[PDB]
């Protein structure tokens, strides 16, 4: 009937509505990677510009909530831009109001409260979007914090969103397993972009020019994206190792 | 513009409210989760089902506090239960801590957590609550109690029971287990042994979730020079202690 | 219910609009006739039951001295359209310390007829179920009759009938006016119409008969001179012989 | 504290004959002991054979006509361009005036 | 809030919340009204008999709206009970603007006003009640009988009934009322009243309520005795046929 | 598994679709077309308006408005909607002025418009706008062109079409970006738009078409928006009748 | 948008019924059975616990009976929350009457409130009803000691002795062949035990699976006496339920 | 003020008011009423401010009348003096206050027994065997202390209430035209014809 | 259709509101009505519908302030909340600016008007087709407006049943009543002939006739009766 249409309960006790906003997380058909450094947090994105009559510089599902937080979001970026701007009024108003910086997993927490409030009235709809936001929390360090559609939240060591999701933490799982640490064990966070880089296309198995990525770093008390010539310059450092 | 004002939970012919049977399904479908009563101290306990072993399953507690003497845990969906801890601590400091100078007794504090869940039950454009709560508590008129609410509003006293897939097999356990004279480490042992059968994956202190609300902790209050002022009653177990709990199976 | 209460139909009209004109096609009769003497409002009782006092059928109102209302239909609903008349009348008279045109109280009658629907100020739920003639005497436009509908529409008829019997009744109101009608003739054509369209004998119980005059106003006939006039036109009809058989 | 009020003088005078009537008025505008204005006008014609003048605070003056000329602008889109009688137009200026009657218009009116 | 347009026209004009209040009226218990030459009687039956209720504090089926008048209804109780809360307001509130008790007439058409804007209104349903209005203008000794129905339509009677089986009794009643010769004493509009209601409670007198009012403010509930007095004296005289 | 999901606005499909969305993303597509082109130091737009009849005055009817003095836009798709857009565009940039006392930043106006939109496909109790809007002009940043769809997704363009002769007008633009990585000026972006807008009114050859044109440039408009008329709309308009014929 | 999901809980059966109602008294009709009986020297409350475990701490639960004021108490059949919301706002308004009269609550009027409340959920809204049917006992000054009932519809009736919950049928047939009008307090409780023993759908009645209350006056004070589970216990051993 | 008195004597109570209304320099009326009967056992004399007093009044009492039907009981003494106490107490700390005072003297049927309440416009409420509003107390209490008994007549009471009136007309600045006495007690509500 | 013409807020898979072109229906199921303009004067002819033939004519134009008014076709409710709207705007102009309001800007305000109840839950479009003639600053000003929201200028145009006879003798004679500058009897005329190229077994009769005119030193002015006399 129409418990297919609302945030209702269907007779086995599911959402069908938080699913379908799950299934159009994946509209974009872009894949994310997220990885704590040693004192630092990088995010990987897929660049994918198919018009050229597009502003390839517009073209981004990375934002800067505010000067430490950064948010990628996996999902249609009406609701991607929808969930940055809330994001941004809220880091702004917990700055205001409790006079700190608002934390990472703290926003994550909210936002995904948001999402819960979405999960369980009529007239809000749920926002098909995956929101990663990253930090270097000042209490907490690098600091990856996950929400989804259903109102879940939970914090990685490292994280990956999209299509091909399993494979990337599957590789993700492999190297830290393989390390037994919970971070990439680097000084430099230019190391550690070069590593996601590296470990995301010996995942998803394909080759990236610099207009094919967008990387953002979070280190203490700043949050920013690289520029194409950067991202150029680590896919360059990238093809000269071994 | 919310104009979904009217019921979503409304009596079928058969006399069945819908949506609180399938809130009750979708518990039922939710990791394990129980309690146990014993003369001097609750024990409440779960587990610790992580998606991937990427993500850090400490930072998401099933088992949270809601007041130095009153702890909780559920069986369902998370974000409800999650709002639904928020929702409880925000109750409790208003209408009782801002008016009595006290924090409220158990019972007064599900009562009013079953008042929020009735209301999303008949309220205008909501679903009943996808969780089910086990609440444990103390206060010094009524001792140590431990209490469920379902989805449907209705709580519900318990010596000891469980909740969530492998509830009634936990349940039975807790029959042929369970007696009047219990201590607080012999109820933390008979939760191990019940919940290590509801369990499929490792069973660990980093797998399992696991809180008391026992004696006072006057190490945890932060400050000295208050003799009123005791301790918590409120403890989660660290990983340390469950595993050595663990060794003697 | 799959639909809104303000929904059009494919052929562009207001479906509950339709229904209660439907709903007024079920009504009591009401039948009123204006002419150079004043305007005549005549209506059908129509009582369910011989217990019922014929007294208390109030179908013929007065919204001031110079403006009178018959019904048909849902008279209930009637009520308050009345009361919102009534005070209107007064209030304009109040501002302007002069009566109220006829055509101006219709107009603020009508302008309740279509604030209804959803959303929300809160409207009501459904469109009037009731329709009304309003009879009045200004110095401007002289004296007039007025059809108010449920739908926002008010015409300015000569003369009209409403309810069951409107369909027929109208043809003979077409046949038998004209600009020297006087107002004897107007009270008796609308008994003769309503003896016709009415299935019960038609006498001084089941009908009641009005008149807006400019001297004395709005004047509601008692039943002992109803009940003179329907001899008269009993009288009229029963020595008429303008038959050709051979 | 801020005055809402103010005086700018003047003087309207009214007569009323067999077949006519007349409305006359100053046309100083004033303040103080200063002028503002020597052909300042407040007797205004209104149409349907009125005029008014409400002398003494010129901004209130000057609303009350705009409010009266309104007024019967209104009044001939909602009645079929019926002719306003002087003695509606007197109820409908009271009516006016009384709307404020706990912050008037500090004016005196004459139509 | 809450503001679905739940009474509604249909395509053959007719407002079917209305007609189905109209059924839950038919439903109910049975009552009946009659006018005297100076008394108005009304009558009210009793779901059959029941041994484990207690009489003395269940309400009655008539209710006073002020000194003067009275009222009972068929259908649905919980409606009843919210018109005569809000009539006996808007009597008092009469009463204080006024400096004069209300008419029989004037109540009733509130009532039906009440009835009306809730058949009229969105985000409820009309009355499931239909309801008789009884008494004596002030300083007046002509006796005042109106009816309401949900559908906010008011009239004046002579001698009325509703509920269920009010078919059978308003035949009764069009049989053995004369407007000519009312009853003239309270006895006998009493016995008419009680043989009618006998015309369809085929129980006991125990289901048969009886309350007559008389001018300036005179009302009397008759007792369960009274009645078994005037059953008698019935079925006595039908016997002899 | 089941039917219904495209009779409620809001609702999500089981693929994970708003039918309403694309349902008024092809009310667009049978709209007039409409495009912009970005040039070095500003933003030109054009807009085709279907001649219905004689009756109608030329050269009135406008279809391109202005918000600002800085902000130009033209909408293919429901006129009205886009007018509706328009004002609340309007407001968001006043709320800016009166606060920032700065003119709205193009970026800005663009994203609110976005989230307006995308506020509208959010409930069952609102329709998703039935039109594209191609907006853009000259702030403190340089040129910005923008397009926004129904589902208030919004892109920053080089050149950008809607409508009808979208496809006709899009190979067009690909063309020019490919032909002037250097950049188009402003007088010359103008006769482009005037060719493009005549090529792509084969689509709806049916009926004839009046042309409209307008520019915000830096150095040709002094960065403020402007109606091309006169002897620059008569030369654009020469030129595209002479490279289509 | 928002129309085609909406039940109308406040509509009209064509028969004349609302759907809601009746519904929600199904619901009820499948709970616990609640017995009240009123005597000549007291009035008696008892109530089946259909939440049977013997892991339940029977002793700080009360999920049947609850106290209103300190002479008024209520026996519920039906959905606790629903029961719980009444009770709050029931007890609120009789504060608020003694506020401004300086005066107990009569129980009539309390009763009265509350069913005019669940009307008001019967006729506006677009909100569910409350599946609940309550038992009040009570004692004021007017009327002495007094036995109401309550159900979702809204309509309220006095009764000597009631049943509601499951069961209602055989309840009122043994009460109505076993009641007289002169009984005494332990008379209407012997009654009120042997009724829910015949009508319950459990192997016997046991203390752990009942509540029982008693309003008496006895010194001129009316006590409200809320049976523990040893007082229960006993209670059905002495009237030769159970043996201990 | 005006004259409001009031005597609780064994088995009735009696109210007196002044009969005198004066605005400005001019006596408007010499035969005011300045009760009104709440219920059949229960009657109210009021003073105060002119209008708000006859408004409170009259509102008392259709909430008193309204209560009776609804009910079709009368409440008692002690219950009418709680209400009209806290409809006071409300209206104290409102937008504007009533400024009325009030003597409720009824017979409680329940107990059989005579009840006088004094009220102010603040809401004070006393239970008194005499009691007095505005300056006549300054007198009439005096006079009470050493002539009350408890175990009275209505006729003894009605003449300690014709030794106050005396005292009043003869020491007080203000002609309040003599004053209306009333009776309340088992069998109703009766006015003294000659005082 | 049956299944996405139950509101105003449901897109049908074809990209169409169905109550809009429902509401147009009901337009195109009025009485007729024509205008026509050209730089010195404006005109609205107005054939009045009735009933029976006991009834009146119902009118057609409306005066929305002493430079512009317009003509109905359609639903007369809507037509005139619309018009009181119109008058509402041009009396704000006129007392906060001192201005005569711009008949461009009218059309956009009844525009925007339109579109905001094209959009809602919980309302319908209008049900009336309008015809704005006015005189402006910039001259004489006709416009044609639809409920869908859609306002456009025109030389002449016509709304109604058959109007196409009407539109067509308008796009014949446009450059013969476009050059009828200084003389309105004979744009009238043209008005009247344009109408009744738009009729069907049916006479203009002076009380089914109703005409408009403004213009250069002419207030908008309505003429019924008698006045019509002169062109039957």
């Amino acid at each position: 009937g129409y418990d297919r249409h609302i945030t209702i309960f269907s007779p086995e006790g599911r959402l069908y509505q938080v699913e379908y906003a799950f299934k159009a997380t994946n509209q974009t058909n872009i894949n994310s990677l997220a990885v704590r450094g040693k004192d630092c947090t990088v995010v990987i994105s897929q660049k994918k510009v198919p018009d050229k009559l597009l502003d390839p510089t517009t073209v981004s599902y990375i934002f800067c909530i505010s000067r430490t937080i950064g948010m990628v979001v996996n999902g249609p970026i009406p609701d991607a831009r929808n969930a940055a701007l809330r994001a941004k009024a809220e880091a702004a108003e917990f700055r205001y109001k409790y006079g700190y910086d608002m934390p990472c997993d703290v926003l994550a927490k909210r936002m995904a409260n948001l999402s819960q409030i979405y999960t369980q009235r009529a007239y809000m709809r749920p926002l098909g979007v995956i929101l990663t936001f990253v930090s270097v929390d000042e209490e907490l360090g690098p600091s990856i914090y996950k929400t989804d559609p259903a109102g879940y939240y939970v914090g990685y060591k490292a994280t990956a969103t999209g299509p091909k999701q399993q494979e990337i933490t599957t590789n993700l799982e492999n190297h830290f397993k393989k390390s037994k640490i919970d971070h990439i064990n680097e000084e430099s966070w230019e190391k550690v972009v070069e590593f996601a880089i590296t470990h995301m296309i010996d995942a998803l198995g394909t080759e990236f020019s610099k207009n094919d990525l967008e990387v953002g770093v979070a280190t203490k008390d700043k949050f920013f994206t690289l520029s194409a010539e950067n991202i150029e310059e680590r896919l360059v450092a990238i093809a000269e190792q071994d | 513009t919310d104009r979904y004002s009217f019921s979503l939970t409304t009596f079928s012919p058969s006399g069945k409210l819908g949506q609180i049977d399938y809130a009750l399904t979708a518990v039922k479908q939710g990791v394990t989760s129980l309690g146990i009563k014993a003369t001097n101290g609750v024990v409440i306990a779960t587990e610790k089902k992580s998606s991937s072993p990427l993500a850090m399953s400490e930072t998401l507690s099933k088992v949270s506090l809601l007041t130095p003497d009153i702890g909780a845990v559920y069986s369902g969906m998370g974000p409800d239960y999650r709002v639904l801890v928020d929702k409880s601590r925000k109750v409790a400091h208003t209408s009782y801590k801002r008016i009595y100078g006290e924090y409220p007794p158990t019972k007064l504090l599900v009562s009013e957590v079953a008042k929020i869940m009735q209301e999303a039950t008949q309220s205008g454009g909501v679903r009943p609550f996808g969780v089910s709560l086990l609440i444990a508590g103390h206060d010094e008129f009524n001792g140590f109690s431990l209490y469920q609410v379902d989805p449907s509003g209705s709580y519900f006293p318990w010596k000891a029971t469980a909740i969530g897939k492998g509830s009634v097999a936990a349940k039975t356990f807790l029959e042929k287990r369970w007696n009047d004279e219990l201590e607080l480490e012999d109820a933390i042992h008979i939760a191990l042994l019940t919940l290590k059968e509801s369990v499929e994956g490792e069973f660990n202190g980093d797998t399992i979730e696991l809180a008391i609300i026992g004696d006072e902790n006057p190490d945890l209050l932060g400050y000295t020079g208050i003799p009123t002022d005791k301790g918590p009653r409120f403890r989660k177990l660290t990983s340390q202690e469950i595993n050595d709990r663990l060794e003697a199976l | 219910y799959d639909r809104g209460v303000s929904t059009f139909s494919p052929e562009g009209r207001l479906f509950q609009v339709e229904y209660s004109l439907e709903a007024i096609k079920l009504g009591s009769t009401a039948i009123g006739i204006a002419t150079k003497e004043g305007v005549v409002l005549g209506v059908e009782k129509r009582a369910t039951s011989p217990l019922l006092e014929s007294d208390s059928i109030e179908k013929i109102v007065e919204i001031d001295r110079h403006i009178g209302c018959a019904m048909s239909g849902l008279t209930a609903d009637a009520r308050s359209m009345i009361e919102h008349a009534r005070t209107a009348a007064v209030t304009h008279n109040l501002y302007y310390d002069e009566d109220i045109n006829v055509e101006s109280l219709t107009q603020s009658v009508c302008d309740l007829a279509l604030r209804f629907g959803e959303g929300a100020e809160r409207l009501m739920s459904r469109p009037f179920g009731v329709a009304l003639l309003i009879a009045g005497h200004d110095a401007d436009d002289g004296y007039q009759l007025f059809h108010a509908e449920p739908s926002g529409t008010f015409y300015r008829y000569n003369a009209k009938a409403i309810g069951s019997g409107s369909e027929g009744a109208q043809a003979e109101l077409l046949n038998e006016w004209h600009s020297s009608l006087t107002l004897k003739e107007a009270e008796l054509l609308v008994l003769k119409i309503l003896k016709q369209v009415m299935e019960e004998k038609l006498d001084e119980n089941n009908a009641q008969l009005s008149c807006i005059t400019k001297q004395d106003g709005f004047k509601i006939y008692d039943n002992e001179k109803t009940a003179e006039l329907i001899k008269e036109l009993k009288e009229k009809e029963a020595a008429e012989s303008p038959e050709e058989a051979d | 504290q801020f005055n809402p009020y103010g005086d700018n003088g003047g003087t309207i005078l009214g007569i009323a004959g067999e077949d006519f009537a007349v409305l006359a008025g100053d046309t100083r505008n004033i303040t103080d002991y200063s002028i503002n204005s020597r052909y300042e006008p407040k007797v205004f014609d209104c149409g349907d054979n009125i005029v008014m003048s409400a002398n003494g605070f010129a901004a209130d003056g000057d609303a009350l006509v705009k409010r009266f000329k309104n007024s019967v602008k209104w009044y001939h889109f909602d009645h079929n361009d019926k002719k306003l009688s002087i003695n509606s137009a007197a109820r409908n200026i009271q009516h006016l005036l009384y709307g404020k009657r706990f912050f008037p218009y500090y004016v005196h009116t004459i139509i | 809030g809450y503001d679905r347009a739940l009474s509604i026209f249909s395509p053959d004009g007719h407002i079917f919340q209305v007609e189905y209040a109209l059924e839950a009226v038919k439903r109910g218990t049975c009552a009946v009204g009659v006018k005297g030459k100076n008394c108005v009687v009304l009558g009210c039956e009793r779901r059959s008999t029941l041994k484990l209720q207690d009489t003395r504090i269940t309400p009655s089926k008539v209710s006073k709206i002020d000194s003067h008048v009275v009222l009972s209804f068929s259908g649905l109780n919980a409606d009843s009970r919210i018109l005569i809360e809000k009539a006996r307001v808007e009597a008092q509130s009469h009463r204080l603007t006024l400096e004069d008790p209300v008419t029989v007439e004037y109540l009733t058409r509130y009532v039906a006003g009440v009835q009306q804007r809730y058949t009229q209104s969105g985000g409820v349903r009309p009355f499931g009640v239909s309801t008789l209005i009884a008494g004596f203008d002030p300083r007046d000794d002509e006796p005042k009988l109106y009816q309401t129905e949900p559908s906010g339509i008011y009239s004046s009677w002579s001698a009325q009934t509703i509920g269920r089986n009010s078919k059978t009794v308003r035949e009764f009643l069009e049989k053995n009322y004369d407007r000519k010769e009312p009853p003239a004493t309270v006895e006998e509009c009493v016995k008419l009243t009680v043989r009618s209601l006998l015309e369809v409670v085929q129980t006991g007198a125990k289901n048969i309520e009886i309350t007559v009012v008389k001018p300036d403010s005179d009302i009397v509930a008759l007792s369960s005795e009274e009645i078994n007095q005037y059953v008698t004296q019935i079925e006595q005289e039908k016997q002899e046929q | 598994i089941g039917t219904g999901y495209d009779l409620s606005n809001s609702v999500f499909s089981p693929d994970g679709r708003n039918f309403q969305v694309e349902y008024a993303v092809k009310a667009v597509e049978n709209g007039t077309t409409s495009i912009g082109i970005k040039c070095n130091d500003g933003v030109v737009f054009a807009v085709e308006k279907l001649i219905t009849s004689k009756l109608l005055v030329p050269q009135k009817n406008v279809k391109i408005q202005v918000v600002d003095r800085h902000i130009g836009c033209v909408y293919s798709g429901l006129i009205p909607d886009g007018r509706h857009l328009v004002n609340r565009g309007r407001e968001e940039a006043a709320s800016f002025k009166k606060l920032y006392k700065t003119p709205i930043p193009i970026p800005a106006f663009a994203d609110r418009l976005g989230q307006y939109v995308q506020a509208h496909t959010l409930y069952n109790s609102v329709r998703p706008f039935g039109v594209s809007t191609i907006f853009g002009g000259v702030d403190k940043n340089g040129a910005h062109l923008y397009m926004l769809e129904p589902s208030g997704s919004y892109w920053g363009y080089k050149g950008a079409a809607t409508g009808k002769g979208r496809q006709s007008a899009k190979a067009e633009l690909e063309k020019l970006v490919d032909h002037h990585p250097e950049g188009l000026s402003a007088r010359e972006a103008v006769k482009q738009a005037a060719k493009i807008i005549y090529l792509a009114h084969e689509d709806n050859k049916e009926k004839d078409f009046e042309l409209e044109i307008s520019w915000c440039s830096l150095s040709e408009t002094n960065g403020l928006h402007k109606f091309v008329k006169g002897d620059l709309l008569q030369e654009a308009i020469d030129f595209a009748q002479k490279e289509i014929n | 948008g928002s129309r085609r999901y909406d039940s109308r809980t406040t509509i009209f059966s064509p028969e004349g019924r609302l759907y809601q109602v009746e519904y929600a008294l199904e619901s009820i009709s499948h709970a616990g059975t609640a017995i009240g009986i009123m005597a000549s020297d007291g009035i008696v409350l008892a109530a089946e616990r259909k939440v049977t475990s013997t892991l339940l701490e029977q002793d700080t639960s009360t999920e049947k009976l609850y106290k209103l004021n300190d002479k008024i108490a209520v026996a519920v059949a039906g959905l606790t929350a629903d029961a719980e919301i009444l009770i709050n706002t029931a007890r609120i308004h009789a504060q608020n009457y003694l506020k401004t009269y300086n005066e107990d609550i009569p129980v009539e009027i309390l009763v009265r409130r509350l069913s005019d409340i669940k009307q008001g959920y019967t006729q506006h809204g677009g909100l569910r009803p409350f599946g609940v049917s309550f038992i009040y006992a009570g004692y004021d000054d007017r009327y002495g000691y007094q036995l109401y009932t309550s159900n979702p519809s809204g309509n309220y009736t006095g009764w000597k002795a009631i049943s509601v919950g499951a069961n209602t049928s055989a309840a009122q047939t043994l009460l109505q062949m076993d009641y007289k009008d002169d009984m005494k307090v332990d008379d209407a409780i012997e009654l009120a035990l042997k009724t829910l023993s015949k009508t319950t759908d459990s192997s016997a009645l046991t203390y752990d699976r009942l509540e029982f209350a008693t309003i008496r006056k006895g010194d001129g004070e009316v006590y409200q006496k809320i049976f523990k589970p040893q007082e229960i216990k006993d209670i059905l051993v002495k009237t030769g339920i159970t043996k201990k | 003020m005006d004259i409001i008195l009031g005597i609780r004597v064994q088995d009735s109570v009696i109210l007196a008011s002044s009969k005198a209304v004066t605005r400005g320099i001019s006596v408007l009326k010499d035969s005011d009423d300045k009760t009104r009967q709440l219920s059949p056992h229960t009657l109210m004399s009021f003073a105060g401010e002119a209008g708000d007093t006859v408004q409170f009044a009259e509102y008392i009492q259709a909430n008193i009348q309204l209560y009776s039907i609804r009910e079709d009981y009368e409440l008692s003494p002690q219950a009418v003096s709680s209400f009209v106490r806290q409809e006071l107490a409300k209206s104290i700390r409102s937008r504007r206050p009533y400024q009325v005072n009030v003597l409720i003297g009824g017979y409680d049927k329940k107990k059989n027994k005579p009840e006088l309440y004094q009220i102010d416009y603040l809401g004070t409420k006393v239970e008194l065997p005499y009691g007095a509003h505005g300056y006549s107390g300054f007198y009439t209490f005096s006079l009470l202390d050493h002539h009350y008994r408890p175990d009275m007549t209505t006729e003894e009471g009605l003449d300690l209430l014709k030794l106050c009136v005396q005292e009043l007309e003869k020491r007080m600045p203000m002609d309040f035209k003599g004053v209306i006495v009333k009776i309340v007690d088992k069998d109703g509500i009766r006015q003294v014809d000659d005082f | 259709r049956n299944n996405y013409d139950g509101d105003t807020v449901t897109f049908s898979p074809t990209g169409r509101l169905f109550q809009v072109e429902y509401a147009l229906e009901a337009i195109k199921q009025g009485s007729v009505t024509v205008g026509l303009r050209s730089n010195t004067h404006a005109v609205l002819v107005a054939l009045k519908r009735n009933a029976d033939e006991l009834s009146s004519y119902q009118k057609k134009i409306i005066k929305c302030d002493e430079h512009m008014g317009l003509s109905l076709a359609g639903l007369a409710p809507d037509a005139r909340v619309l018009s009181n709207y119109l008058r509402q705007q041009c009396n704000y102009s006129s007392l906060v600016f001192n201005r005569k309001l711009a008949v461009e800007r009218a059309g956009h305000l009844l525009c925007d008007k339109a579109q905001k109840n094209t959009q809602s839950y919980g309302g319908r479009p209008y049900g009336v087709g309008l015809l704005i003639i006015g005189y402006d600053k910039s001259g004489a000003h006709l416009l044609e407006f639809q409920p869908s929201g859609n306002v456009t200028e025109l030389y002449g145009t016509a709304i109604g049943a058959r109007s196409q006879g009407a539109k067509t003798y308008l796009e014949r004679t446009l450059d013969t009543f476009i050059k009828i500058d200084g003389n309105p009897d004979e744009l009238i005329k043209a008005g009247v002939e344009a109408i009744s190229q738009s009729l069907r077994d049916e006479s203009l009769t002076v009380d089914n006739l109703s005409i408009a005119i403004v213009g250069k030193d002419t207030p908008f002015t309505i003429y019924d009766g008698e006045a019509v006399a002169k062109y039957i």
